C-alpha cells in the first residue's frame, strides 16, 4: 500500500528475492537531453518515522521494562502467585532444643 | 469490472459464472481451487532421542 | 580400461628437474569427511512470452529423496514418475497446456561427487488448432506442437550406468605412476607409486628417488597427481604413465609421457 | 568481484545546476545523498573520480589528484581546489572512489564546486538537511559532560564493509566535430591517431570502420551519418545520464566507502528538577535551556500515558 | 528505506522495440516513440524522429538498510518467568522458574 | 539568494570600502506550487526577466 | 620509540640465502572486511563451594555495548558503572553476600583486533563476625572477608591508554625493512622497503634485489614480515632492522640483526 508502513516487504534483509508495490510512473521524455523523469510516492518508513507516536516505554501498565534481543519483559509488578515450597526434614529443628 | 461470488473450498472442482453488463456479452468465469496450503505458525521447543 | 587421454614427448635433462603435468580438478577427492552420495535432476522453462524472459524451474528430483514442486500448481501437472529414476526416463507430462506455458524447456543433471553434469534443450509449442499440432526434430532440439489444454510428454531419457542407482562400495580411487625401465616399451612398466583415495600412499623402489619424485601431499584430495621428478638419473629414463581409475564415478583415464634423459647442453 | 578502480574511467552528467544558474553538463554531476548518521556526516556521490589516480594512468592511488572528463578525453587536476558548501563552507571527512563523506552545517541544497584556476564548475542537488541528535533533549552541541548512549555514524576509515554497487562496460558515444559538412558531399574527419566507427541509414544501414581515416559516404545530409569513439576500456556505473550498451551486461562490483558502525555517543543531564509537596499529588518546577522531552505514567491498570516539550 | 533504480535507457533509432518486464521488485517499463535524444556529444543517433526510446525502473533496499531495518513481528502465548529467593533457618537458596 | 539587505564592497588593495541598503528580498516563484528551484522536467509558461 | 626485542648475529653467507624471521602472529592483521573495533571485559568467579566446581561468568561489558547480565539474578545484585567504561575502573560490587557466594573471582579483559588480553585474582570470604572481616593482600591475590550480606567490592583497575576509549583513526601499522650500508653503525639505515596494513608495499633500491629479497605476499596479512635475502653480494653487507609500529594498539618494536656477508668456506 504506497504511503504507508512497511511499504517494501523481504523475508529476509539480504533476500534476492523481493515484493513491493509504490506507485511509480514513467514520464514521456520531454527535453533536449535523454533523460528518464519519474515520479513516485514518498517512502512510507519516513512516513512511520515522522509520526510513529510515543514508544511503548512509555505506555506499558505496571512500568515494564521491555528488552530488545529476547523481546520481552522483565521488573514489571501485577497479579498474585501460589507457590508450593519442599524443604527437607533435616531443615527442621525438634522443639526439645 | 468486479464480480462477487463464494466458492466452495475443494479441488478439481471449477466453479462457472457470468457478469452482467449493460451492452456487453455476458462473459464466462471458471474458477478453478488448484490446492490447498494450510501454513501455521510454530516454535522448536527441544528435541529428545 | 583406461583410455590415453594425451601423449606428450617429455625431453627431460639429465640432473634437472622434470614435470608430468598429470593431474584433473574434476578427479579432485571431497574434503570434508560427509563426501557427498546423492545426484540432483530437475527441469527448468525459460518461455520468452513471460515479460520477465527468466529460467523458472518447474521441480527437482533428488536420489534417495522425495518428489518436491517449486511452485503450488505444478503438483498434478508435473508428473515425475519415482520408478523412473532406476529406469532413467526423466520425463515430464503437462496435463493442460495454456499460451503462457510454450516457450523452451531444459531437462539438466547435477552430480557434486562425481562432479558431472549434462543438460538436454527441447522446445515447446501450443496452437488453437490440431492439423498443425505435430512434433519435429532439429538435431540441436525438439519442438513439440500440441492444442492448447492437451496433455503433453517431454522425454528425458540419458540411458547412462553412472546416472541409474548402483549402490556399489565406494572402491579407493586407484592412480598409478608406473615408468618403464630404460630401453623398454610401453606397456610394461613397474608401477613407481601408487595413490589411494583415503590418502594413503605405496611406495615401490629407492626411498630416495620416491623423496626426490616430489608429489604433492593433497594430490589424492586436489587431484594433483603431477610427478615431479629432481636430480634426474640415466635409471630413470623411459616412459612414465599416469593411470586414474574411479570406480563409483566409473572414469578410467591413462596419460603417457616420453621422458627420456637427455644430457644438459 | 573485485575491488580494483583503476578499471574504470569518470563519465559526464547532466546538473541542473550550473555557475550560470541553468541545467547543463559538467563531470561533476551528483544524483544520491544519505544522511542517516547520527553525527550527521553526509554522504555524497558524485560522476568523476577522485581519491586515486586518473583512471588508465601508470599509477592508481594518489589522493591530491582530481580526475575529471573533457573534451573527449580524460586528465588529472588537483583535489585541494574541491569544496563543498550547503549553508556556509563545509569541512572534508575523507573521498574513495565515487563517494565522499563530509560534515558540515544543515541547510536546503549541497553544492560542490572545483576551480581550475581560470575557470570554475560548480554543480548542486536540493535536499532536505536538519540537524538532529539523540536523547530526550534536542540540544546544540554535544557537551563535554553527561551520559554515554549507543549511536550509529559513518567511520572516518576508508576501509568499508557495507553497500554494493554494480559495475559494467559502457555504451556508445556522440560527437560532431568527426563529422564535418562544408561542402555538399560528406566528410568525417576522425581525431588522428584513434580508431572510429560511422553509421548511416540511407538506402541501408551502412557502416564503415577508419583507424585514422576518412571514409566517405554516399548519402549527403549533415543528419545523416554518426560517429563512435569506441573504446569499451574502462567501466562505466549505471547512470541516467549514460546510455546503455546493446549487451547490457554486468561486469562487476565496488564497495561504498565509509559504511555505517554504532559506535559510543555523548548526550547531555539536564538540570534535574525539584519535588515538592502536594496532597495526593506532585508540583515540579522543570528548569531547562533547550527543547526537551518529558513523559510519565500511571503504574496502575490505566497506562495514563503522558509526554509533553518543554522548551525554557 | 528504499532506493529507486534508474538504469540507462533503451535507445532503438529510426526503428522499433517492445517492452519487456523484468523480476526485480515493484518493477516499471514503459517504450517511448519520438524521443528527441541530445547530449553532451551531441544528438547520440540520426534519423526524422522516427526513433524510440524504452525506459524502465525499479527499487532496491539502500545500504544504510542494513542497519536502519525495521522487523514486523507476530507474537503470541506470553509466558513468565520468576526467580525466586528463599531463607529457611538462616540458609538462602535460589531457583529460577 | 534572498536577505534583508544589499551590500556592495570594494577593496582598494589596502582600504575597504562597503555600503549597503536595507530590502526585503523574498524567493518567489511563478506557477501554482512554491518550489526551491526550476525542475529539468515540467511545463513551459510565461514569465518576465531582465535580459543580460 | 620502539623497543629492540632482541639483537641476533647473522652470519650470512655469500651468494646463499639468508633469513631473517622478524614476525609475530600477534602482529597479524585482521583478513575479513570488517576489523574487529570492540572489546570485552568480563567478570567470573570460581567458587569451590559449589559440588560442581566450574567457573561462571558473572557479567560482562562490551565496548559501545549494553550491560547484559548472565542470569536473572545478578542484576541489581552486580553494579558496573556504565561511566567507569571510560575510567577503566572495572570494579564489581555485592549487595548480599552468602555462604555460597565466597569463593575465587577473576576479572577479565580480552580484546580481537589486538590480540591481547589480561587476567586478575582476587579471593572473597564470608564470615558470620564481623571481628575477622578485614581484607588483606597476599601479593599474587588479594582476599575480601565480610559480614554475611553485607555490600561488598572488589577493584578491578588497569590504567592503560589502550583499554580506555580512544576513537584514533587506525593508522597503518607501519613496518620497515631497513638495512645499514656497508660500513655503517646501526640506526643509519635507509629503508629497503615499506608495508602498510592495507597491503601496499613500497619498494625502494634496485627491482632485482627487492624481487630476491622474498617477502610473502600475505606478511602484512600474516604478519610474517620476515625477510629472504637472495644471491647475497657484499652490497647488502650491513646491519638490518624490522621495525613495526600499530597507532591503534600502541605497539612498537625493533628486531636488529648483524648481517655480514661471508665467503663460502
Ligand atoms: C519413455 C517413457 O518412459 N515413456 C513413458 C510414457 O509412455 C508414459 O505415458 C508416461 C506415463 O507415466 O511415462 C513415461
Ligand atoms: C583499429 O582496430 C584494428 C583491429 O584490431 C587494428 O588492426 C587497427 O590497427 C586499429 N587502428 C587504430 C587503433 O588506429
Amino acid at each position: 500500500n504506497p504511503g504507508a508502513f512497511g511499504d517494501i516487504q523481504a523475508s529476509s534483509l539480504d533476500a534476492t528475492d523481493i515484493v513491493a508495490r509504490t506507485d511509480i510512473r514513467l514520464l514521456k521524455p520531454s527535453v533536449k537531453n535523454i533523460h528518464v523523469p519519474y515520479t513516485q510516492a514518498v517512502s512510507g518508513y519516513e512516513m512511520w518515522k515522522n509520526n510513529s507516536g510515543r514508544p511503548l516505554q512509555e505506555t506499558a501498565p505496571f512500568g515494564c521494562k521491555i528488552e530488545v534481543e529476547p523481546l520481552r519483559a522483565t521488573n514489571c509488578a501485577y497479579g498474585h502467585i501460589p507457590i508450593s515450597i519442599d524443604i527437607p526434614d533435616a531443615a527442621f529443628v525438634r522443639s526439645s532444643e | 469490472f468486479e464480480h462477487a461470488t463464494t466458492v466452495p473450498n475443494v479441488p478439481g472442482i471449477p466453479y462457472k459464472a457470468l457478469v452482467e453488463r449493460a451492452g456487453y456479452a455476458p462473459l464466462n468465469l471458471e474458477i478453478t481451487v488448484v490446492s490447498s496450503e494450510l501454513t501455521p505458525s510454530t516454535n522448536k521447543e527441544y528435541v529428545t532421542c | 580400461n583406461s583410455v590415453v587421454v594425451s601423449v606428450l614427448n617429455i625431453s627431460a635433462t639429465l640432473g634437472s628437474q622434470a614435470v608430468l603435468p598429470c593431474k584433473s580438478y574434476r578427479m579432485v577427492w571431497t574434503q570434508d569427511r560427509l563426501n557427498d552420495r546423492q545426484r540432483v535432476v530437475h527441469w527448468d522453462v525459460y518461455s520468452t512470452y513471460y515479460g520477465d524472459n527468466k529460467m523458472e524451474r518447474l521441480c527437482d528430483m533428488y536420489s534417495a529423496g522425495d518428489q518436491r514442486v517449486y511452485s503450488s500448481y505444478n503438483q498434478g501437472r508435473i508428473f515425475m514418475p519415482q520408478n523412473a529414476f532406476t529406469d532413467g526416463n526423466f520425463s515430464l507430462v503437462i496435463k493442460d497446456v495454456a499460451e503462457s506455458d510454450g516457450g523452451i524447456y531444459s531437462c539438466n543433471l547435477h552430480h557434486h561427487y562425481c562432479h558431472l553434469y549434462e543438460t538436454v534443450k527441447i522446445q515447446l509449442d501450443v496452437t488453437k488448432k490440431a492439423k498443425a499440432a505435430k512434433e519435429y526434430w532439429d538435431g540441436e532440439k525438439a519442438v513439440i506442437v500440441a492444442l492448447e489444454g492437451s496433455t503433453v510428454m517431454l522425454p528425458c531419457v540419458n540411458r547412462n550406468q553412472i546416472w541409474t542407482e548402483r549402490h556399489s562400495e565406494e572402491e579407493q580411487q586407484v592412480v598409478h605412476w608406473d615408468r618403464q625401465p630404460p630401453g623398454v616399451p610401453h606397456d610394461r612398466a613397474d608401477r613407481l607409486i601408487d595413490l589411494y583415495a583415503s590418502g594413503e600412499r605405496r611406495s615401490y623402489g629407492p626411498l630416495f628417488i620416491r623423496q626426490k619424485m616430489n608429489i604433492t601431499d593433497t594430490a589424492f584430495a586436489l587431484g594433483d597427481f603431477s610427478l615431479r621428478i629432481s636430480e634426474l638419473e640415466s635409471a630413470d629414463e623411459g616412459t612414465y604413465s599416469c593411470h586414474l581409475h574411479h570406480h563409483y564415478c566409473g572414469l578410467h583415464e591413462r596419460r603417457i609421457y616420453q621422458v627420456f634423459v637427455t644430457e644438459p647442453v | 568481484i573485485t575491488d580494483d578502480f583503476t578499471l574504470t574511467s569518470p563519465y559526464l552528467g547532466f546538473c541542473p545546476y550550473c555557475r550560470h544558474s541553468a541545467p547543463c553538463f559538467s563531470p561533476i554531476k551528483i544524483e544520491n545523498v544519505w544522511d542517516e548518521s547520527d553525527d550527521g556526516s553526509i554522504r555524497i556521490q558524485v560522476s568523476a573520480q577522485f581519491g586515486y589516480n586518473q583512471a588508465g594512468t601508470a599509477d592508481v592511488t594518489k589522493f591530491r589528484y582530481m580526475s575529471y572528463d573533457h573534451d573527449h578525453d580524460i586528465k588529472e587536476d588537483s583535489m585541494e581546489k574541491l569544496a563543498i558548501s550547503t549553508s556556509g563552507p563545509c569541512r572534508r571527512l575523507g573521498h574513495k572512489g565515487y563517494f565522499l563523506l563530509a560534515q558540515c552545517p544543515p541547510g536546503d541544497s549541497v553544492t560542490v564546486s572545483i576551480t581550475s584556476g581560470a575557470s570554475e564548475n560548480s554543480c548542486t542537488v536540493e535536499k532536505k538537511i536538519r540537524r538532529k541528535f539523540v536523547g530526550r533533549e534536542e540540544y546544540l552541541f554535544p557537551p563535554v559532560h553527561g551520559k554515554l548512549v549507543k549511536c550509529h555514524v559513518y567511520d572516518h576509515l576508508k576501509e568499508t564493509s557495507a553497500g554494493y554497487i554494480t559495475m559494467h562496460r559502457p555504451g556508445p558515444h556522440a560527437y560532431k566535430s568527426y563529422l564535418e559538412e562544408a561542402s555538399g558531399e560528406v566528410y568525417i574527419k576522425p581525431p588522428s591517431g584513434k580508431n572510429v566507427t560511422y553509421e548511416c541509414k540511407c538506402g541501408d544501414y551502412s557502416t564503415g570502420i577508419v583507424s585514422t581515416r576518412t571514409k566517405m559516404n554516399g548519402c549527403t545530409k549533415a543528419k545523416q551519418c554518426i560517429a563512435y569513439k569506441r573504446d569499451q576500456t574502462k567501466w562505466v556505473f549505471n547512470s541516467p545520464d549514460l546510455i546503455r550498451h546493446t549487451d547490457h551486461s554486468v561486469q562487476g562490483k565496488l564497495h561504498i566507502p565509509f559504511r555505517l558502525t554504532p559506535t559510543v555517543c555523548p548526550v547531555p543531564l539536564a538540570h534535574t528538577p525539584t519535588v515538592t509537596k502536594w496532597f495526593k499529588g506532585i508540583t515540579l518546577h522543570l528548569t531547562a535551556t533547550r527543547p526537551t522531552l518529558l513523559t510519565t505514567r500511571k503504574l496502575g491498570l490505566r497506562a495514563d500515558a503522558t509526554a509533553e516539550w518543554i522548551t525554557g | 528505506k528504499f532506493h529507486t533504480v534508474v538504469p540507462s535507457p533503451q535507445v532503438k533509432c529510426c526503428g522499433s522495440l517492445e517492452c519487456k518486464a523484468s523480476s526485480k521488485a515493484d518493477y516499471t517499463c514503459r517504450v517511448f516513440g519520438g524521443v528527441y535524444p541530445f547530449m553532451w556529444g551531441g544528438a547520440q543517433c540520426f534519423c526524422d524522429s522516427e526513433n524510440t526510446q524504452l525506459s524502465e525502473a525499479y527499487v532496491e533496499f539502500a545500504p544504510d538498510c542494513t542497519i536502519d531495518h525495521a522487523v514486523a513481528l507476530k507474537v503470541h502465548t506470553a509466558a513468565l518467568k520468576v526467580g525466586l529467593r528463599i531463607v529457611y533457618g538462616n540458609t538462602t537458596a535460589r531457583l529460577d522458574t
